[PDB]
RNA sequence: AUAAAUUUUUAAG
RNA sequence: GGAGGUCAACAUCAAGAACUGUGGGCCUUUGCCUAUAGAACUUAUAACGAACAUGGUUCUUGCCUUUUACCAGAACCAUCCGGGUGUUGUCUCCAUCCAUAUUUUUUGGAACUUUUC
């Protein structure tokens, strides 16, 4: 989720040298930082939300989206 | 020059049709580039086996068709 | 290097037909082939100088004893000549 | 050798030369060595 | 941790 | 006969990723299928031009008394300064494949005698 921009991000901050791949094979996962149910979690409103919930957030949302 | 690959008929008994309308049996058990043959001992075609085991000559070799598949 | 080995080489796969200085002719799928002409055939039928024939599954045979081969004439086409 | 003649179309040159000339033209050449130099300023990137 | 820059004049009625 | 020319004329240059001729079969010339020969120049971050102008109509705007002249985008079209290749003519300058004999080839295991047909 975090690497949406990453990659030209890269290649124009080097002035086009330089170069990335992002893959996917090990299938490794990983938490996501937040407490996946907390009522109090800071919706930052058009702002990247703070580390300490982004699962609330996550979660809050895709429920937003399937319904 | 190459090495005649008779590496499928080792340790397999073989027919060595022989010089002069005569016929050998036996066990591959080695060869060369000349495609002199060393066998396990077999009979000469009723029958009679001589030896332990054989050498022939590459010379002397008509064919050696095989009797296992 | 010489040409009728190279065609001996290609005709690989094919069913070739096969006599020897005894006058025994044979017909198979050749297996393989060196530069001394020593074949190896499968599926192979024998026939006997005086008439008779036999089946046989894998024959070999050493090129010094053998006096002439028959190729598939689809070889004729390409393209080991030119 | 060096042109076709005097209706003066499809010069040829020589490596010695074309040297000499690569030289003396520093303050004018293009100077970027790579493609991947221009990245968002081709033209499909104008068009786009 | 920002580097984001429109124009612009003559005739006739 | 060769080299050329700030010489000319006539062809050809945007497409089913595409040209032309020819042989054979079917329909009845076209067209389809099959066989064969030759394809200059231009094209894949697409094009004769490693460049870069203007005009017409139609819409959308922008200036804003009205028309020329205009502001900046689009669609459809044209004009203009140039270019390549091919053929012919003309003009100018010159000339009449190992090198060698001891098991897979070429240093042979060939010959003699006899029967049948
Ligand atoms: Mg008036
Ligand atoms: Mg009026």
């Amino acid at each position: 989720i975090e690497s949406a921009g990453f990659e030209t991000d890269l290649r124009l901050s080097t002035n086009g040298l330089g170069m990335c791949q992002l893959y996917f094979w090990h299938k490794i996962w990983r938490k996501v930082p937040g407490d996946v149910l907390d009522k109090d979690a800071f919706i930052p409103k058009l702002k990247p939300a703070p580390i300490n919930s982004l699962s609330r957030d996550f979660v809050m949302k895709t429920r937003r989206r399937k319904g | 020059v190459s090495t005649p690959e008779l590496k499928k008929y080792m340790d397999k008994k073989i027919l060595l049709n022989i010089n002069g309308s005569r016929k050998v049996a036996g066990i591959l058990r080695g060869y060369d580039i000349f495609l002199n043959v060393v066998l396990d001992d077999a009979m000469e075609i009723n029958n009679h086996q001589l030896g332990l085991q054989t050498v022939i000559r590459g010379n002397s070799i008509i064919s050696l068709e095989a009797l296992d598949a | 290097n010489g040409i009728p080995v190279k065609l001996l080489n290609e005709a690989q796969g094919h069913i070739v037909s096969l006599e020897l200085t005894t006058g025994a002719t044979y017909r198979g799928k050749l297996v393989e082939s060196e530069d001394s002409m020593n074949v190896q055939l499968r599926d192979v039928i024998a026939t006997e100088p005086q008439g008779a024939v036999t089946h046989m599954d894998q024959i070999f045979v050493r090129g010094s004893q053998i006096k002439f081969i028959v190729v598939p004439d689809l070889l004729k086409n390409a393209p080991l000549f030119k | 050798k060096k042109v076709n003649g005097t209706s003066y179309k499809k010069w040829s040159f020589d490596l010695p030369e074309m040297s000499n000339l690569y030289r003396l033209s520093t303050p004018l050449r293009d100077e970027v060595t790579d493609k991947n130099y221009y990245y968002l300023f081709d033209k499909k990137s104008f068009f786009n």
